[PDB]
């Protein structure tokens, strides 16, 4: 004779902003679950992000192209923010090719099946010359957490092509997490609480899958606890 | 001297524990620890410091 | 060395079999130098002539 919380309505206000509700929470477990989920979400949500980039006419991050106004380094900085959803493969090669005057946005990426470009309006560059043309190949991987270039440099593994441009990998889609435990008047009970998780992401991980995976991870660690050897 | 060859290296230094950071008012400090986002304090709205 | 499909096949096989030493024979030394240059500047493959 106990209760247990069931996942209820998940309102989506915007593509990035989401509210998830959990109705039948026992007194006291509101904050426990709120915080556990906040921690797991902020720390461990797997996402995909660009790991390295190859642009044609550029030797290193610090050089500059004709007919663009951003520096190449700023192009990498723009790519770091690219929110992308990869479904099947672990490493995909996206291709960006644009010519002529105009802003090179994220929408211009060559449309592949398995990859979803969440924010096509995201700017990359501005051309400023009729005959100026930019071509690049952006390599996107799946991962968890935060891995900088400089740590992976120990494991270079034939980084030999000087055209290669390494980018720091922020393998995490979630930007912000807040939760509120508030009185959940259930028709036959006095003091019950509902947990409301409000989350802001770059628009790659869907709310339901994020929450499910986080609960999965926490449940797995609890599983680790259930058995105790004492041997 | 016959000839000279100069080579410029460029290095991206990220902030790490032990570096010195300061404000404009004379407050100083050494960055002591990099905390995960979740550990950092956050206001009701959820924005972390 | 940019459109010849043999070069792409060579790179693909090498980059897919990085843990194998491969003996690659070509006709003339000039083509060998061009091959070293292209494997280096487009796949970073270490190759002695």
């Amino acid at each position: 004779e106990f209760l247990k919380p069931r996942l209820v309505d998940i309102e989506q206000v915007s593509s990035t902003h989401a509210k998830v509700t959990l109705e039948p929470l026992e007194r006291g477990f509101g904050h426990t679950l709120g915080n556990a989920l906040r921690r797991i979400l902020l720390s461990s949500m797997p996402g995909c992000a660009v790991t390295e980039v190859e642009i044609d006419g550029v030797l290193h991050e610090y050089s500059t192209k004709e007919g663009v106004q951003e520096d190449i380094l700023e192009i990498l900085l723009n790519l770091k923010g690219l929110a992308v959803r990869v479904q099947g493969k672990d490493e995909v090669i996206l291709t960006l090719n644009k010519s002529g005057i105009g802003p090179v946005t994220a929408a211009d990426i060559t449309h592949d099946g398995d990859v979803e470009i969440v924010k096509p309006q995201h700017v990359i560059c501005h051309l400023t010359d009729e005959n100026a043309s930019i071509s690049m190949r952006i390599k996107v991987q799946r991962g968890r957490g935060y891995v900088p270039a400089s740590t992976r440099i120990h494991s270079e593994e034939d980084e030999r092509p000087i055209g290669r441009l390494l980018v720091d990998a922020c393998y995490s889609p979630v930007e912000r997490i807040a939760y509120n435990v508030e009185a959940a008047r259930v028709e036959q009970r006095t003091d019950l609480d509902k947990l409301v998780i409000e989350m802001e992401t770059n628009g790659t991980i869907d709310p339901e899958e994020a929450i499910r995976r986080a609960a999965t991870i926490l449940a797995e660690q609890l599983e680790a606890f259930v058995d105790l050897r004492d041997v | 001297v016959l000839k000279i060859v100069k080579v410029y290296l460029a290095v991206k230094r990220r902030i790490q524990p032990g570096d010195k950071m300061a404000g404009r008012h004379g407050n100083k400090g050494v960055i002591s620890k990099i905390n995960p986002i979740e550990d950092m304090p956050y206001d009701e709205n959820g924005t972390p410091v | 060395w940019n459109f010849d499909p043999r070069v792409e096949w060579l790179m693909g096989y090498l980059t897919s079999h990085r843990s194998q030493k491969v003996l690659v024979i070509c006709a003339k030394a000039a083509t060998a130098l061009q091959l070293e240059q292209v494997l280096r500047e487009r796949e970073g493959i270490r190759a002695a002539v």
